[PDB]
């Protein structure tokens, strides 16, 4: 009877785990080994990354259940800060950050789906972009048809991802059960004192990329079932499981492949399937590709919800956030998300666009969690169904400031260009909303376009 | 903007001719998706496939290091095998995937009865120590190759008396050392033992029948191509090292002629590229050509063999009272207790490790580049004509980075004048090529250099790379 509420505690976990686990573990697990060298240092650094994600996620879940509003990481900023910083963050997200991770994940799915066809030579790009576009279009159609199908497919693909990780760790443990260990028992493989200056912090920086979705489920809330109970439970179920899985599969990778040959690799998580099980090895990479597929859906979901909430505040045009009855799905928002994700298919590179704003999420987490302390200082009487040990938000602020400082010091030119891009977006809001009382030469055309689009798509505005 | 009316909008959108419009648009979208899928499938099918993988053995993926006597490599006092356990890390720094450890079996005169290759000499060490060395090398991913030349002290290197006894002793010690754990064998001075072809074929047969990852090396002192080719007739998996390569010291095109002739006669097969069997570069070359040969031997299509002291440019003529065959290794300034100042600071491994213009740095970079790069590992080799004294060739496997090496053996500088006009169009060199290194410092590195304005100072070489071109 409700408008749209079909997400339980066995679904939300699917969304979070699908968003977290992409190509970070299969494709690029060698950065930490290159930085540190010793397997023990890699294990302890992955454990530290996991606990850092835990302490961030608990605070973010407490903040989300404090202000139970859809569109996380932006609703908190809008309610604390106001109208300008929230619009800046939303505009940069909808322009350069949100519809680029989805495209990169679609590209990696397309690339690792066709790997058995071309085991050695690189997959042609004219056939790798089209598969990503096919995946994006099909997933957008599925999401626009209904939400129940999207939830079911996301849950199935999260289950497949966990099954694949279980299979690889089981094979590794079976090899452990043999008479060969190939582990550094007598002495340390490496000391890892310092590469150039980055003794430890470089491992932390390139050890937090495997995570990142610890904070998405908040982009969906107010559509869950009993959010005050199932949001912190979903986070608590999802996060320690994923960090334990990361640590254990890293141990398997170290104990099944030698350091020297695996360090000099470019397409990791294929030689593992080739060496051990030999014939029919294509079951390892193809399934991995399927993994990435599901993740896109997850991200796609939240993306739509984000643009459903921004236009609620007049930040985005009112044409969006106009649901379609008899299906209760935001058709214009999903179409906009799919089109904007496709729009980046013309970038012939993969390194740019997203690497300028690596510091952006790190600063935004701090900017949205200082709102926690500000709200605690101003209005300490809002309902709080769960409480954790205090003084952790300030520790996370210290960690976030350290992380943005490390990112700036490691690469200042790219961060400076990113800062220029974010700062240059103010004009679009200065002369986009503030310039009210416009004459009747532009508003009537916008209204006409809105009504014809409504007729074309058969949508109605949200009812209360 | 404020929310269009719910009911009239629903009721108006029922007129025939416009409800079918959305059906037509949906069908158009689905047929466009199907068309794009079909186009992607067509593009996938019509594309070149990965050629193959040759499934190379262990000795195809790196150099080989020869240690004739451990006494000179280590120093006075620590003449045992366990001392190499303290030095293997250094070798792992050089990135050498082999170690041709010299003969260790007992021998003190031209006798035949009490001189046997069954067990190790007591002075060298112990069997348990040798097994410890084997396990340490295995942990370090280094394969130790043994040597079984029956006689190495006297002039008669292979017991010119009856040869049945020595053949039986070799065939009996072979499987002994196989179950011991060694990964290869070498026999030197193959011209002394009679009817060498049959014995070499038998030894290769037994060694390759024991396992698929075993290696046997032969060493001959003949520079004639016909003799070498006749030796390689009955057996083909042989690795043969001969002094045939050098044959020079004042000629530049001769090296290209010999290399191309050998490759053509042997059928573009696997061969070992070495200057000699138990000698180093400085014996046959002056100090002004070492870098050129170090660059040539680390790019030719085969397994390169170097002797000890061949990366620091060790030379035996620069010191007095030094044996020519096995000079001591200049580890540091404490090479000799006396003459404190005869040696220099650039003749030691410590003084050459960090010097950008040292030989050891070039050796390390070249070995690292050869060990990992696939085109240098098992890529096809193609040579074309060049100027009067230029040796230029291309290494290219399937689709990886192609490598172009050009060396100048002349005594004066000259322009390159690169032109092939005969190579297949698949790997045609472009007009723009990158750069890797230069043997003699005084040039740029890391940035593209045009191939039409190339100039070469005397005694130089270039290791340009270019990517796969459609
Ligand atoms: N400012 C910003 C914020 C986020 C959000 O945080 C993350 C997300 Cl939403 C997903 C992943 C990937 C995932 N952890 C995996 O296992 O691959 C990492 C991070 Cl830090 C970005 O994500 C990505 C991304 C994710 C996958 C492929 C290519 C790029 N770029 C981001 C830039
Ligand atoms: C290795 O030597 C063996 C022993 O001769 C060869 O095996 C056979 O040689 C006999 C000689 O009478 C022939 O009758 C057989 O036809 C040979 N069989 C094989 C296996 O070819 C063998 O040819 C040699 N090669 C290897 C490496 O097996
Ligand atoms: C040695 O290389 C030469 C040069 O190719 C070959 O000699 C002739 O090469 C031409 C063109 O490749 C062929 O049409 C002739 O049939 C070759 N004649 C000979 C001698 O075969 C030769 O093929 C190569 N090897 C040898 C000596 O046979
Ligand atoms: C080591 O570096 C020194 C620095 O130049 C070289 O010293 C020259 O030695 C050559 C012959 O060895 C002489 O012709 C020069 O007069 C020396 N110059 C100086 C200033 O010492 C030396 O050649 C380098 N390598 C060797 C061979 O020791």
């Amino acid at each position: 009877v409700t408008l749209q509420r079909n997400i339980t505690l066995l679904n939300g976990v699917a969304i979070i785990v699908g968003t977290i686990i992409g190509s970070g573990i299969f494709v690029t697990p060698t950065g930490v080994l290159k930085e540190a060298g010793s397997p023990g240092l890699a294990l302890v650094v992955w454990a530290a990354c996991g606990v850092f994600s835990i302490v961030g996620a608990l605070c973010y879940a407490e903040l989300g259940t404090t202000i139970s509003k859809s569109g996380g990481d932006y609703a908190y900023m809008l309610e604390v800060y106001g109208s300008l910083p929230a619009f800046l963050k939303l505009w940069i997200e909808l322009l350069i950050i949100r519809p680029s991770s989805q495209y990169i994940v679609a590209l990696v799915f397309a690339t690792y789906l066709l790997k058995p066809l071309f085991p050695t030579c690189p997959v042609p790009e004219e056939a790798a972009k089209l598969v990503a576009c096919l995946c994006v279009l099909l997933l957008t159609a599925v999401n626009c048809y209904s939400v129940k199908a999207a939830t079911r497919v996301q849950d199935a693909f999260a289950a497949a991802k966990l099954l694949a990780l279980a299979l690889i760790i089981l094979l590794g443990f079976v090899q452990i059960g043999k008479g060969d260990v190939s582990n550094l028992d007598p002495n340390f493989s490496f000391e890892g004192t310092k590469l150039d200056v980055g003794n430890i912090v470089l491992a932390l920086y390139s050890g937090l990329f495997a995570y990142g979705g610890w904070n998405y489920l908040n982009f969906v809330t107010e559509e869950m079932i009993n959010p005050y109970r199932n949001l912190p439970l979903a986070i608590i179920i999802s996060l320690p499981i994923v960090t334990l899985v990361y640590v254990l599969t890293n141990l398997a990778y170290f104990t099944t492949l030698s350091t020297e040959q695996m360090l000099s690799s470019e397409a990791v998580a294929v030689d593992f399937g080739n060496y051990h099980l030999g014939v029919m090895s294509w079951i390892i990479p193809v399934f991995v590709g399927l993994s990435c597929f599901g993740s896109v859906n997850g991200s796609l979901f939240t993306s739509s919800r984000l643009f459903f909430v921004g236009s609620r505040e007049g930040h985005l045009p009112s044409i969006l956030s106009m649901i379609h009855p008899q299906l209760l799905t935001p058709v214009p928002s999903l179409v906009f998300t799919c089109v904007m994700t496709l729009l980046y298919a013309f970038s012939k590179d993969i390194f740019s666009v997203i690497n300028f704003f690596s510091f952006f999420n790190w600063l935004c987490v701090a900017l949205a969690i200082i709102g926690m302390i500000w709200l605690r200082h101003r209005k300490p009487e809002l309902e709080r169904p769960i409480k954790v040990n205090l003084a952790l938000p300030v520790f996370f602020i210290l960690a976030c400031l350290f992380l943005i400082a490390v990112s700036f010091w490691k690469t200042p030119v790219e961060c400076g260009i990113g800062f220029t891009i974010i700062l240059s977006g103010l004009p679009v809001y200065f002369f986009g909303v503030w310039w009210k009382n416009k004459p009747k030469w532009l508003l009537q055309g916008i209204f006409s376009t809105t009504v014809l689009c409504q007729k074309l798509m058969q949508v109605v505005p949200q009812e209360t | 903007f404020t929310g269009l009316s719910k009911e009239e909008l629903l009721k108006v959108a029922g007129s025939p001719g416009w409800v079918r419009t959305r059906w037509a648009l949906l069908l158009l979208f689905w047929l466009g998706w199907l068309g794009m899928l079909a186009g992607a499938v067509v593009i996938i099918v019509r594309a070149p496939r990965c050629r193959e993988l040759p499934a190379q053995k262990w000795w195809h993926t790196g150099a080989l290091y020869r240690i004739g006597d451990l006494q000179a490599f280590q120093g006075h006092g620590a003449g045992n095998l366990a001392g190499l356990k303290g030095r293997l890390d250094y070798l792992s720094s050089l990135k050498v995937k082999g170690l041709v450890l010299g003969p260790i079996h007992k021998n003190q005169k031209d006798d035949v009865a009490q001189t046997d290759l069954l067990q190790i000499d007591p002075n060298f060490g112990s069997k348990e120590d040798f097994d410890s060395l084997l396990q340490s090398a295995k942990k370090k991913s280094i394969r130790v190759i043994l040597d079984l030349t029956p006689n190495y002290r006297g002039e008669n290197s292979w017991f010119s008396t009856q040869v049945d006894t020595v053949a039986t002793k070799v065939k009996d010690a072979l499987e002994f050392w196989l179950q011991a754990g060694v990964d290869g064998f070498q026999v030197r001075d193959i011209e002394n033992l009679k009817d060498a072809s049959s014995f070499l074929a038998e030894w290769q047969n037994i060694t390759k029948g024991f396992s698929e990852d075993r290696l046997l090396i032969a060493g001959t002192n003949s520079s004639d191509l016909q003799q070498i080719l006749s030796l390689l007739e009955s057996n083909k998996d042989l690795l043969l090292t001969s002094s045939y390569l050098s044959d020079s010291g004042s000629t530049g095109e001769h090296t290209k002629s010999l290399v191309t002739q050998y490759l053509n006669a042997t059928g573009n097969r696997w061969c070992s590229w070495s200057l000699s069997q138990a000698r180093l570069l400085t014996s046959f070359l002056p100090a002004q050509l070492l870098r050129l040969y170090q660059l040539m031997l680390f790019t030719l299509p085969g397994t390169p063999v170097f002797s000890y002291g061949d990366e620091i440019g060790l030379d035996a003529a620069a010191l007095p009272g030094q044996p020519m065959e096995a000079p001591v290794m200049l580890w540091d300034e404490s090479s000799f207790p006396d003459i404190p100042g005869a040696v220099s600071a650039n003749m030691t491994v410590k003084g050459q490790s960090e010097d950008p213009g040292s030989l050891l740095s070039l050796f390390r970079r070249l070995s690292d580049q050869r060990s990992k790069e696939r085109s240098l590992l098992h890529g096809d080799f193609h040579a074309f004509s060049a100027g009067p004294g230029l040796f230029s060739y291309i290494r290219h496997w399937d689709q990886n980075e192609r490598f172009l090496v050009v060396l100048n053996f002349g005594d004066v500088g000259l322009s390159a004048g690169l032109q092939a006009s005969d190579l297949p169009a698949s790997a045609s060199l472009p007009a723009k090529a990158d750069l890797l290194l230069s043997t003699q410092p005084g040039r740029e590195e890391g940035s593209p250099l045009e191939l039409e304005r190339l100039k070469l100072e005397p005694h130089e070489g270039l290791l340009l790379r270019f990517p796969y071109a459609a």
